[PDB]
């Protein structure tokens, strides 16, 4: 349920998985990066 | 005088060639980092293009300096004159 106002609640189904000028300095391998992002995305989006 | 003649050949062709080897090298280690930075920031490449002129004048200073010696040597022989 959504929080559309103080006296109405809306039921919802929301997607989880499927979803310019400078780059970053990489420390480890950027495929281990977006792959530990994406599980934080992921349950973060979960718990909100 | 015999000896003198034909050994300031070996002297100009070190002069040249140790020049021309570490020009070659030194280049090659300069560009590099330039290519490098450039294909991850293309933005940035009219301001490292001006660095690397920056570091070439000091690259390539003492060699312009062993290139006009060789030369020298080889039109203008200071070494026959001191028989």
């Amino acid at each position: 349920n959504k929080f559309v106002n103080t006296m109405t609640q809306k039921p919802t189904v929301e997607q989880l998985i499927p979803l310019h000028h400078w780059d970053y300095l990489y420390e480890p391998d950027a495929k281990s990066l977006l792959d530990g992002l994406l599980v934080r995305y992921v349950e973060s989006q979960v718990y909100q | 005088m015999e000896t003198v003649v034909g050994l300031t050949a070996i002297a100009v062709a070190l002069l040249i060639g140790l020049g021309a080897l570490g020009t070659a090298i030194g280049f090659g280690l300069l560009g590099g980092k330039f290519l490098e930075g450039a294909a991850r920031q293309p933005e940035m490449v009219p301001m490292l293009q001006v660095k690397m002129f920056i570091v070439a004048g000091l690259l390539d200073a003492v060699t312009m300096i062993g290139v006009g010696i060789a030369l020298f040597f080889t039109f203008a022989n200071p070494f026959v004159g001191q028989i």
